[PDB]
């Protein structure tokens, strides 16, 4: 385990690494411009 | 979870099933956050209320389904934990305070395209994505609505389930609810008026409230599905586990000393 990133962590195989965005992400994006 | 959606595949590879070994049945969810470590909630393992004291070998994990049912044979891993860590200051005779738990994987696990580490979040994510309104990801294997049950309670999704729900602002988290909050935990969800739903619900808890930093474009895990009054109530919230404030606890564990 590390804090802040082991590396890859977060990064998954199928998405962020092909980049290719997930059907849902946006919408927390979204969320992130509706404020600071 | 509650009115969310069946996950693409690969989706959270960080998804853990938290299950019981003879007989088999789904207890939580818990996460991978490395080869040998499995966060998941304290509740999962020790009630008292409830004589729920699972041991080592009352419990076995799945990593890498998507299904729930069946065995999905080229990508799954079942693994027996060696060790079980609950933190001390754990408190299930009011409101399940400091909540988290630690597992040991028995061996390495062998990551993959469906298997892979979620980050612990470090202070300054913690400072930039924990605002009201921002909203992060459950996922999990648990009941779609509230139930009581029959011979079987009939709830029980096919396929992991995504709901992404908005954090919401401690005096009303606080509102919301007759139980004493700690700032251990936090909850998310929407608000009556706002008029979207959901919400994890029985079997989800344990199971990872992640978020995706757009700086680095990596999933943190902020939160662990803690507590709720029933699924999806209105005027009523979801608690979660303050991950980054027990961070102290979980480099503790795993370095034995480590706070
Ligand atoms: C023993 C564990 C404690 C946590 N749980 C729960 O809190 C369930 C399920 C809510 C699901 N919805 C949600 N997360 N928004 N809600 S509950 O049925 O009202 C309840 C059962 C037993 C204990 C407690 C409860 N209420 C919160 C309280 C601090 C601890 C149960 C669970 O299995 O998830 C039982």
């Amino acid at each position: 385990t590390f804090g802040a990133g082991e590396a890859d962590c977060g990064l998954r195989p199928l998405f962020e690494k092909k980049q290719v965005q997930d059907q849902t992400e946006k919408e927390l994006f979204e969320s992130y411009i509706e404020g600071r | 979870i509650v009115e969310g959606q069946d996950a693409e595949v690969g989706l959270s590879p960080w998804q853990v099933m938290l299950f019981r070994k003879s007989p088999q049945e789904l207890l939580c969810g818990a996460s991978l956050i490395s080869d040998r470590w499995v966060l998941t909630a304290a509740h999962c393992l020790l009630y008292p209320p409830w004589d729920k004291n699972f041991t080592v070998d009352d419990l076995l994990v799945r990593i890498g389904k998507h299904s729930r049912t069946r065995y999905e044979r080229k990508v799954e891993k079942i693994s027996m934990l060696d060790k079980i860590y609950i933190h001390p200051r754990y408190n299930w005779k009011e409101n399940l305070d400091r909540d988290i738990a630690l597992l040991k994987l028995k061996r390495p696990i062998e990551l993959s395209d469906y298997i892979h580490p979620v980050c612990l979040p470090d202070k300054q994510t913690a400072a930039k994505l924990l605002h009201a309104g921002f909203k992060g990801r459950v996922t999990g294997w648990g009941n779609r609505r509230e139930t009581w049950t029959t011979s079987v309670a009939e709830v029980q999704p096919s396929v992991l389930q995504v709901v992404n729900l908005p954090l919401v602002e401690r005096p009303v988290c606080k509102a919301s609810t007759r139980i004493r909050i700690t700032d251990n935990m936090f909850c998310a969800g929407y608000k009556p008026g706002e008029g979207k739903r959901g919400d994890a619900c029985e079997g989800d808890s344990g199971g990872p409230f992640v978020m995706k930093s757009p700086y680095n474009n990596r999933w943190y895990q902020m939160g662990i599905v803690s507590w709720g009054e029933g699924c999806d109530r209105d005027g009523k919230y979801g608690f979660y586990t303050h991950v980054f404030r027990l961070k102290k606890w979980i480099q503790k564990v795993i370095d034995r000393l480590g706070s």
